[PDB]
């Protein structure tokens, strides 16, 4: 009842040696895509406690 | 589109920031606010009532609802209602441990209408992605015991540097705090970011040349978290956030730190603490109990081997394989493994999020990456 996990890791390193792998180029690309993504919702918190600490300091 | 996709999600941005207002019902510490403390990146982030059931309660009554039915327009127009009163009348017993009614009303109808006629988890996305920025840019603290009014964040680094000499103290203050928003901590949050970007790219290849037309290579992709990072983290929070706060609320009714020995994710720099075994505990279970959830998402969520072929199938694609059936067992040595594995090396990317410690409790921070690649995806689609 170990040799079916033994069959799993053998499984799973036969996987990801069939894999494809962002080398390069398409990592740099989403990379680049997910920082684009992440600055438009990340300053959004931003401009809330931009907008917030006046009111904050009226209420 | 191109007006539209930027117009639904600043309708989004600003029933989002409306649905960022504390109610005036009278006000408390957190004592009310303690359950929903835990559920802070379940839906939004208040110490009260901001998007507290929105519209997964709607979701699920739905499933309640069809569940009787089974064991349209006017289920669809009683979603709504269904879900919308549940949510104040849990918030009736979340003040007693009026105003939410239109708030989450729109709140779910919104997202709904977009979903509809043109966006769940980009409440959690927008969450976390405040947080990453409110933990960078940090200035407004009452003045502690070193600082001007500044948390040692990245800003207040900027305007601390002109005012403090002496940069070989200030470089290990700056590496080596435990109870703020550090410097040596805003690059474990890059770098479980570009490690997660790269096995987000991990996927298998298959071949397919559609019927009837030679040599059309519309490949088929079966990545490795085959289960978005979604429907595995989702899940952990789902276990993790209920447990913790019925242990918080049946000790008091009827333990915090007397049951916490298999409980805690670990956040400090020293690990080897005086429970080893317990990050021992914890890892095996921020491993298997995930991988176990997603190896049981993959056989009722319409993704597995056996139905994929029925999807491929229906929309007259082949392999270039064997036979007209056998496309199964040609992917199936490659989709449950693609699901275990896939369940096991993500868990392991949220242990690393905690054990070095990013931005945060390895729960968000693990799964926003995925609603900005699901939402990548959207974008070069159309
Ligand atoms: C809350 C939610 C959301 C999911 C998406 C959601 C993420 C997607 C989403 C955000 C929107 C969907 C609904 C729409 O599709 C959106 C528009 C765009 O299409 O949804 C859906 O509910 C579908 C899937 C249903 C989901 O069940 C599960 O996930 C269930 C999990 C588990 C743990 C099952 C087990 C193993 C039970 C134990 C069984 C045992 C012990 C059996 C015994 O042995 C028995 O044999 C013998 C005895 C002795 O007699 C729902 C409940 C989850």
């Amino acid at each position: 009842f170990v040799e079916p996990s033994r069959q799993f890791v053998k499984d799973s390193i036969r996987l990801v040696k069939r894999c494809t792998k962002p080398d390069r180029k398409e990592f740099q690309k989403i990379a680049m895509a997910t920082a684009i993504g992440f600055a438009i919702m990340g300053f959004i918190g931003f401009f809330v406690k931009l907008i917030h600490i006046p009111i904050n300091n009226i209420i | 589109q191109f007006k539209e996709k930027v117009l639904w999600t600043a309708i989004t941005l600003f029933i989002f920031l409306v649905c960022c207002q504390i109610p005036l019902f009278g006000i408390m510490s957190s004592d009310s606010a303690d359950p929903f403390y835990w559920m802070r990146v379940i839906l939004a982030s208040n110490r009260g009532t901001l998007m507290e059931l929105g519209i997964s309660p709607i979701v699920t009554s739905g499933l309640i609802m069809q569940l009787l039915a089974g064991a349209r327009a006017l289920f669809n127009g009683a979603q709504k209602l269904f879900g919308m009163i549940i949510t104040i009348g849990q918030s009736i017993v979340y003040v007693m441990t009026l105003l939410i009614t239109i708030q989450l009303f729109v709140a779910g109808l919104i997202v709904l209408l977009l979903d509809e006629l043109l966006g769940i988890s980009l409440f959690i996305a927008t969450n976390i992605c405040e947080t990453i920025v409110w933990k960078a840019f940090s200035p407004t603290t009452v003045n502690t015991g070193r600082g001007m009014e500044f948390e040692g964040a990245i800003i207040a680094l900027f305007h601390l540097l002109a005012t403090r000499t002496d940069k070989v103290r200030a470089l290990r203050e700056a590496f080596y705090r435990q109870n703020l928003p550090n410097l040596m901590n805003l690059i474990a949050t890059i770098f479980v970011f570009a490690v997660v970007i790269y096995f987000q790219g991990f996927r298998v290849d298959l071949p397919i040349k559609s019927a009837r037309y030679r040599g059309q290579y519309n490949t088929y992709p079966i990545k490795l978290f085959y289960t978005s990072n979604i429907p595995i983290i989702l899940q952990s929070a789902l276990v993790s956030n209920l447990y913790v706060i019925s242990q918080m609320l049946s000790a008091r009714f009827s333990p915090v730190g007397g049951l916490c020995h298999y409980l805690s994710p670990p956040e400090s720099f020293g690990s080897v603490l005086e429970d080893p075994v317990h990050a021992v505990v914890y890892i095996v279970f921020m491993l298997g109990s995930c991988a176990f959830f997603s190896k049981t998402w993959i056989e009722v969520s319409g993704s597995s081997a056996k139905d994929v072929a029925k999807q491929l199938k229906e929309q007259q694609m082949v392999m270039r394989g064997h036979r007209e059936t056998s496309m199964v067992h040609e992917l199936n040595r490659y989709i449950p493994t693609a699901a275990a594995f896939g369940g096991l090396c993500i868990g392991a990317l949220s242990v690393l999020a905690d054990f070095l410690g990013a931005i945060g409790s390895g729960t968000g921070i693990l799964l926003a990456v995925t609603i900005i690649y699901q939402y990548f995806e959207i974008f070069v689609k159309e």
